[PDB]
């Protein structure tokens, strides 16, 4: 395939007023790992992280393109971006290049900038909003990150339990995959903190 | 998909079956392949479904604008002419074997055929569609000359009854429309009104 | 099927190309040097399709050279790397895919030395050491075994001679000479070519 | 011109404890986008101490169970001794390999227990490669059930929980929740898993329903 | 992803199951397929999950620009013809088998839009794969000129018959009832599919993690 | 899969990883990818998980028939040769394998390399597998014939440690074998993570 | 695959307290041409088992002469021992799997049913060998269209009298007259009960085209 | 290529057109697709040309040897049965939609159809060939029940006249053959004997 | 893509193989010697498909070895060459085409030394000097320029070193060592291997 080129696997899940987005720090060709540090969780707002997976030139291409149109939007009308509106904007970024699309499925995780009501979203290749109140999953190893993290997620979780469950879901999900893994990264977005952390994984 | 149109005398008598199959599934059991384009001139539609009614309302636009531009009722030869042009110029993208009819005040009964390749001929009776290959023998044998309105009504009725009986991609109710001087007198044939023919048994 | 290699030191980054210009069955003149001189402190390398290496990366050399000799100062290697990633990435899908994969050695003054890496799809990533071509597949573990994150210059050069003597021993292509350049805080230097 | 395989779906699981082997199942066999039936077992009782699970193309699963059943009987009164479990795994490896060049497109899992009594579970690719495990569901939701009981059975990527051995109550409650999760998330769900469970005294077979859609 | 809609004496009743399955795994278990266009026109959607979204944002926006250009309430014929002509000239590359219905100044009626651009005025329509699972329950128990409550029960039985024996099934049925005076866009009508329950708690507290490097950043 | 083998003054090390992919999803983290055909020889596997398992299984049958039939230990060149005969006469049928046939015999440490195309070559060292050329690099930097036992073990552990670190289709564990004039023994079942914390 | 084979469309069936009823239309459709109208697709075998066919009809004549010859051959051994519809289903399964196993496959896709000693039976045998048992079956596009009406009533009550099942498959056959393009009006309905196999053909469908005149 | 065969009463009445086209060239303007196989039983032949008469003399061999082996005139069901077998077993190599007829002494008028896939059904009227799709309406509408020999003679005559008039791969003289108790009474229709129908002029 | 070479002297013929056993990207153990020992005075060489070289030519070695140790005397190299041309030529089109191209150095006692040549289609021809592989395409003119029909032994060896140093210089594959055997009227005698 062409989605299985660089691997990559991001997810996001929420309990209480925190969310949790998580990627796998890995980049390379189908068999080769040319680096370990690779930015997949791109900050857009203060508390609104977009995370991308799939083909790496599309995740940097529409990551920087989305920082372009997003940054110019909050410059044209001064406020932090409402995250539903950013979901609409990546929905009209992946679309309108439908023919020969971008090979990425960006998830969007974060908080309303004034009521702090969390949500998480996922999109497909050509851009379809999947609003979700449970968890979203993107990348090559999709159904593991489903499957298992549908078997773990309980509702209404404080950041240390959500911390722990997205840690276990990422580690045991990407361990059961070839082209993903080798050290993962977890951003917890509270209503006052960004608990950014890495996780020592089965790095093999 | 089977269409008939017979010029009887003065006016014409149309006829169309009613199915819209997606290969092997009737997506629309009840459709009108008869459609008006101005007042007297009706076009039918066969072959594909999406392209041919884009042609039909495109020529409702052009024929209606031309007819209001002349302040006269247009000839059927006008509509069949821009069917020759509109279907000919896009001939590699359209499957539209439409055959049209109507009563112009100048000539009289006119039935034109615009087949799949896209051209224009004038015929006494016309025929076109998927099942419209199973009844060339019956229509070729029964149509005599100069028939009247009631016997072209039942002639188109039982010809389309044969073609809906034998084709699998053609069936349902059949719609007749007799264009004349006093306007269209259309009707449908609902079930028992179809002239059912006996099947030979024991065997 | 050529070979590019680089190692990031604490205050330097050294690159080395294979000094072989190939053909259908034979090899042409060896030298043909693949390392394209950028402004003063950036230095990129290009292999891949024979005809897009000399074309694309020289065009990047034109634009960055125009930036330096248009607005005084030069680019940091971050902006040059993201510049050529943008230009290859938007010349990728449109009409003529430039099938080149780049290394970009460089350093800014007030930050560390950087060795950027990209495939032929223009997906960019930093790396403490990167490789290219088919010769990348066997020599990269020797830069896994011996590369400390802090390494002196002559230790990195003799490590690079370990990598090239392994590449001389197992890899099936005749790559007898390699062009080596260490770049560091006095400008682009050039180490003596490694031959066999 | 013909495409002699379809994918009739189905996901089957087996867990090897210390005196048992929970061979789970599902029910709904289905191809294209229409389901056929909701009765069909996929765990087959081979001997009193060996249960197969068998998922993939259903007709070739069926013929494969006929072959391994009839050759188990062909063994049993050619030596006057029943099969073991590892010997079932071996001869099913050479049955799956023996027709390689037009292969048995079937993912089958052999549960059961060993000679000494401890449970074992053998996993297979559709051409035949057996490894004994204590988990590894297979066949449609293979990549869905696997990371849960990589964690809740194997305890991998997990610090000092002071992990206990499994039993017929913890692993019993570990099969129903993964199939209601895969009932939510897979399309080839199953509506009623029929867990052929094996023990030292014999065999019983619990059934409980699922998300029926 | 079955979809249906039935006309009746006051109005129309649309209806869809709520599940979007990319590949052979559900990506999202609760999504609206009954899209707004207008206070008197709701459409539906099947085929490509994004193309229906974008085509009904475009015809929704362009249509209510049209309606506030006219001043009156927008008719449902012009939604049919804008979806027909705009969906035709992309040659069927947009896969959007959507139906749309409306109560209008003429009369309550609905159309179906096949992804190549063929439109059908019908009393009852079914798009999606679940068409086949929800057309037969419009052929034994459908009656013309029927009252609202057993039409709501009819469409719920149709979509519920697309739940139980199709692999493009949904979690739960939502259906809109568009009448002459009131609109009733009700999200989920029945939920025939519960989650079930879990057994046994799982996690410790501040354990079960291999933390390599924390980093804390305040915001306010 | 990334196997590895090298002979020196004390027998030959055969090491291998323990993962078994299915294209991109991976099946097992613990696969016995060294076949012990008798307590004097070995045999590895490098792809086509039923092909290689069947043909070293069948090689174990044929070599045991040679043991019974000519009442001698089989020479390693005989086992590699007859393997190359049978998988040669299935050439072109989509068969894909590759292996070491190591093991001490009455002439040498052995270490032949037999694959699907039927190469059947002798060797001083090899490493066949999916990535595996990584292993070549690091092994051929620290290899000499004048090694003793312990840094040969560390040469194999570091060798396919880096070959499982850089490659994607490898990893899991590492088993290691050191056969000499008593038969094979086992010296390891370590995984990749404990080697990573062991060697930083 | 190579030619426009002469097909049928659907043999749909349901079991009931009593026996099992299966129904099919008589149609020899030569690829969108109803070339053969009076053509029976319901085979009678020994007095407690029935058999249909949906796909290629020529292969169904092959199967009616090998099923017919087999059941008369083991019928004339005397000693009781007729075929339970276990064995016709299993033999037909192994015949088709052993037929596609040599890549020369039978193309028809039938359902066999019959009332055994204790209870009824309704088994499906596919073109590929996908064989199973079900409370109610349908083949071809009936498996898309008749199958929802069958597994709606049988999820409510899994117990049917003979008139309820007979009207049920008459109504489903009317639905396949409405929607399936390769479907013909008259059809054989055919029931096996405690008293044996009987075939009541041919019947008709009371069509309801009353929604036609609301189209403009 | 268009073939008709109508069971009138007692015996049958055949009918066949006469062209052998190599795509778009009539290689044989005058051929008899009617052919005898024993005495009363005639088989026709459609579709391809080379395979179907290898079938025809193959079943002249088998049917003639069987008929002399029984010392009785064979049934038409016998010949159509070994048409089902001989055409069914070689179904992926043969384009032979033959429809046969004859008078056995036991039953009477029998007309069987062995279409392109290879099977056997009994019909009142049969029809088969290239042009034998243009006259299902006429034959379906005109054939009433229990007709006599002269009106099935002209019925087959003008049905085949329609099919030769409208198909391009069918034309020439048409051959009729009325199998009865007193043997075959065949004739041809030479030009003016074809019942020419008027074309409407537009 | 390997390399076989031979030169017919007045009373000898010398052959040399490239001593490299290749793989997908890497090279295996160098030695693997391609020259297969025939009876006493015949010596054939085989490259081509990896798996038919060790199979076919060893089978020819079995049949000719059986002829010598069945009927006393050995074959002349003419009958061995036409023998293996017959066996390859009738194993060509049937079921498994042996894709090998052979040299066959040899000499009879009472006639001259002969160096037979054949492609993978088993079309046989005598030659005073022949070559194989891709390396045949550049080295064959040096045996055109300098080869007299009568040449001494050491002149032919240093000529063969000219051919191998050219093959070392231009040809893109790493072929560092070459196995050389001179056969002449005292039996198969092999000169020291050439290395670089």
């Amino acid at each position: 395939s062409i989605m299985s080129y660089n691997g990559g696997a991001v997810m996001a899940m929420k309990g209480k007023n925190c969310v949790a987005i998580a990627a796998d720090r890995r980049f390379g060709i189908q068999a080769q790992m040319v680096t370990t540090d690779f930015q997949k969780i791109f900050p857009m707002g203060d508390r609104l992280y977009i995370g991308l997976a799939g083909l790496a030139t599309d995740v940097q291409t529409v990551a920087q393109r989305l920082k372009f149109r997003l940054n110019l939007y909050e410059l044209k009308e001064g406020r932090q971006i409402k995250p539903y509106t950013l979901m609409s904007m990546v929905a009209n970024l992946l679309y309108e290049k439908r023919f020969g699309p971008y090979y990425t499925e960006p998830v969007i995780a974060g908080l309303d900038p004034k009521t702090f009501k969390p949500f998480i979203c996922s999109l497909d290749l050509i851009g379809c909003p999947m609003v979700t109140d449970d968890f979203v999953v993107s990348g090559t190893c999709a159904e593991q990150m489903y499957g298992m993290c549908e078997s773990l997620w309980e509702p209404n979780m404080d950041p240390d339990h959500l911390f722990e469950t997205i840690s276990q879901a990422m580690l045991n999900a990407v361990d059961r995959d070839a082209v993903s893994g080798m050290g993962v990264i977890v951003h917890i977005i509270e209503k006052d903190k960004i608990t950014t952390r890495t996780l020592k994984a089965r790095m093999d | 998909t089977t269409i008939m149109a017979v010029q009887f005398d003065g006016g014409v008598v149309l006829g169309a079956d009613s199915r819209t199959t997606t290969g092997s599934y009737i997506a629309n059991r009840v459709t009108d392949k008869l459609t008006p384009i101005h007042d007297r001139i009706f076009c039918c539609r066969s072959g594909s479904a999406a392209d041919t009614q884009a042609v039909a309302d495109a020529v409702t636009y052009q024929l209606g604008f031309h007819s209001i531009e002349l302040n006269e009722p247009p000839l059927v030869h006008t509509a069949a002419s821009l069917f020759k042009e509109m279907c000919y110029r896009y001939r590699e993208d359209l499957m539209a074997g439409i055959i049209i009819a109507g009563w112009d005040p100048q000539e009289g009964g006119q039935v034109y055929s615009v087949p799949m390749g896209g051209m224009m001929v004038r015929q006494s009776f016309a025929i076109g569609g998927s099942g419209s290959s199973y009844i060339y023998g019956y229509v070729d044998a029964t149509y005599r000359e100069g028939m009247t309105k009631e016997e072209c009504l039942q002639f188109t009725a039982n010809a389309l009854a044969l073609a809906m009986e034998r084709d699998g991609s053609s069936g349902g109710v059949i719609r007749l429309a007799a264009i004349a001087e006093s306007g269209v007198e259309r009707q449908v044939l609902l079930g028992d009104q179809i002239p059912k023919f006996a099947v030979a048994t024991l065997p | 099927m050529e070979y590019l290699i680089g190692i990031q030191g604490p205050d330097y980054v050294l690159v080395a190309s294979d000094r072989v210009a190939a053909s259908n069955i034979v090899q042409m003149k060896d030298d043909h040097d693949k390392m394209f001189k950028m402004s003063e402190k950036i230095l990129l390398l290009c292999v891949g399709e024979a005809g897009d290496t000399v074309q694309f990366a020289e065009y990047i050399q034109k634009n960055v050279q125009l930036y330096k000799m248009r607005n005084g100062y030069e680019l940091s290697p971050t902006a040059a790397a993201n510049f050529t990633r943008r230009n290859l990435a938007d010349c990728l899908r449109s009409r003529t895919p430039y099938h080149v994969n780049l290394l970009l050695a460089g350093y800014d003054e007030h930050e560390g030395p950087a060795l950027y890496y990209m495939d032929y799809l223009a997906a960019l990533a930093k790396a403490p050491f990167a490789a290219h071509g088919y010769g990348a597949f066997l020599t990269l573990s020797i830069l896994d075994r011996y590369y400390t994150p802090t390494i002196s210059r002559e230790r990195a050069v003799e490590l690079l001679r370990k990598c090239l003597e392994e590449l001389q021993k197992r890899f099936i292509l005749n790559l007898p000479t390699f062009s080596v350049r260490v770049i560091d805080k006095d400008g682009i230097h050039n180490l003596e070519n490694i031959a066999f | 011109r013909f495409s002699p395989y379809v994918f009739n779906g189905g996901t089957i699981l087996a867990i090897a404890g210390e005196d048992f082997a929970i061979v789970a199942s599902d029910t709904r066999l289905s191809e294209g986008f229409s389901i056929h039936t909701r009765d069909s077992p996929k765990c087959y009782k081979l001997t009193d101490k060996t249960v197969i699970g068998c998922s993939g193309f259903h007709g070739d699963c069926l013929t494969l169970t006929k072959i391994i059943e009839a050759r188990l009987k062909m063994y049993k009164h050619s030596n006057n001794k029943a099969m073991t479990t590892g010997a079932i795994a071996a001869m099913l490896s050479t049955i799956l390999y023996s027709r390689r060049f037009f292969p048995y497109y079937v993912y089958n899992i052999i549960g059961g227990l060993d000679e000494e009594g401890k449970g074992a579970v053998y996993s297979f690719d559709p051409v035949g490669s057996y490894q004994r495990d204590s988990f590894k569901a297979g066949g449609s939701a293979s990549a869905m059930l696997q990371p849960l009981l990589d964690n809740q059975v194997g305890f991998k990527n997990m610090q000092n929980v002071e992990h206990v051995p499994l039993s017929l109550d913890r692993a019993m409650r570990l099969v129903k929740d993964v199939f209601i999760s895969a009932a939510e998330r897979d399309v080839y769900t199953g509506d009623a898993l029929r867990i052929c469970i094996v023990t030292k005294e014999g065999i019983r077979e619990e059934t409980v329903s699922l998300r029926k859609d | 992803t079955t979809i249906a809609g039935v006309v009746y004496k006051d109005g129309i009743v649309l209806g869809a199951d709520t599940r979007a399955t990319e590949g052979m795994v559900v990506a999202d278990k609760n999504c609206s397929k009954i899209h707004f266009i207008s206070p008197n026109i709701y459409c539906c959607g099947a085929g490509t999950a994004a193309d229906t979204d974008m085509t009904t944002q475009l015809i929704s926006s362009n249509l209510e620009l049209h309606s506030l250009s006219t001043g009156r309430l927008p008719r449902v014929v012009t939604a049919n013809r804008m979806l027909k002509q705009m969906l035709f000239r992309y040659q069927g590359y947009i896969g959007a088998a959507l139906v749309l219905g409306g109560v209008d100044v003429t009369g309550p009626h609905l159309y179906s839009i096949y992804p190549h651009g063929s439109t059908d005025k019908l009393p009852y329509v079914t798009m999606g794969s679940g068409s086949l699972a929800a057309m037969a329950v419009f052929e034994d128990k459908f009656r013309p000129d029927m009252e609202e409550e057993e039409a709501k029960n009819l469409v719920s039985e149709a979509i519920a018959a697309g739940i139980f024996n199709d692999l493009g099934s949904g979690s739960n049925i939502d259906l809109c009832v568009i009448s002459k005076n009131k609109l009733d866009f009700l999200r989920p009508y029945t939920v025939p599919n519960k989650k079930g329950t879990r057994l046994g708690r799982y996690r410790c507290e501040k354990g079960t993690t291999a933390v390599l490097t924390e980093k804390i950043t305040p915001l306010e | 899969t990334t196997t590895l083998a090298f002979k020196f003054r004390h027998g030959v090390i055969v090491a291998a990883d323990s993962r078994a992919t299915a294209g991109a999803y991976i099946a097992s983290q613990t696969v016995k990818k060294v076949i012990e055909i008798n307590p004097y020889l070995l045999g590895t596997m490098a792809g086509g998980a039923a092909d290689c398992s069947f043909w070293e299984r069948l090689l174990a049958r044929q070599c045991r028939i040679y043991e019974l039939r000519n009442k001698e230990r089989i020479s390693v060149a005989a086992a590699s040769k007859l393997l190359a005969n049978m998988v040669y006469q299935y050439k072109g049928m989509g068969l894909s394998m590759g292996t070491m046939i190591c093991g001490w015999d009455k002439r040498g440490p052995g270490l032949y390399y037999v694959d699907s195309e039927g190469n059947r070559i002798s060797g001083a060292t090899f490493s066949v597998g999916s990535g595996s050329v990584y292993a070549y690099g690091v092994m051929d930097r620290g290899y000499s014939y004048d090694l003793e036992v312990e840094q040969a073990y560390d040469l194999a552990r570091r060798a396919i440690y880096q070959a499982t670190y850089r490659d994607a289709y490898s990893g899991g564990a590492v088993n290691l074998y050191h056969v000499r004039e008593d038969g094979w023994i086992r010296v390891s079942s370590d995984n990749v993570a404990d080697l990573h914390e062991k060697y930083s | 695959t190579q030619n426009p084979m002469v097909t049928g469309t659907s043999v749909l069936g349901v079991k009931f307290e009593g026996g099992v009823v299966i129904a099919a239309d008589m149609l020899g459709s030569y690829g969108s041409l109803a070339r053969f109208r009076n053509i029976s697709r319901i085979m009678r075998v020994n007095n407690s088992t029935m058999l249909g066919a949906s796909g290629d009809y020529a292969d169904f004549q092959y199967l009616k002469q090998v099923l017919g010859q087999m059941v008369i051959d083991e019928e004339l051994l005397g000693d009781g021992h007729s075929y339970s519809p276990r064995a016709i289903h299993s033999w037909l399964t192994r015949a088709m799997y052993s037929r596609r196993s040599k890549m020369n496959p039978l193309w028809n896709t039938m359902v066999i049913g019959g009332y055994a000693d204790g209870e009824s039976f309704l088994g499906y045998v596919d073109m590929l060998g996908v064989a199973y048992e079900a409370p109610s079956l349908a083949t071809g596009y009936g498996a898309y269209l008749a199958q929802p009406l069958l597994r709606e009533v049988l999820e409510k009550q899994p117990v049917l009298s003979q008139t309820e099942a007979r009207d049920l498959v008459e109504r489903c056959m009317r639905v396949l007259y409405y929607r399936d393009a390769r479907s013909y009006n008259r059809f054989q309905i055919a029931t096996v009960t405690e008293k044996g196999v009987e075939i009541e053909g041919p019947l008709s469908t009371e069509t309801n085209w009353d929604i036609a005149h609301m189209i403009s």
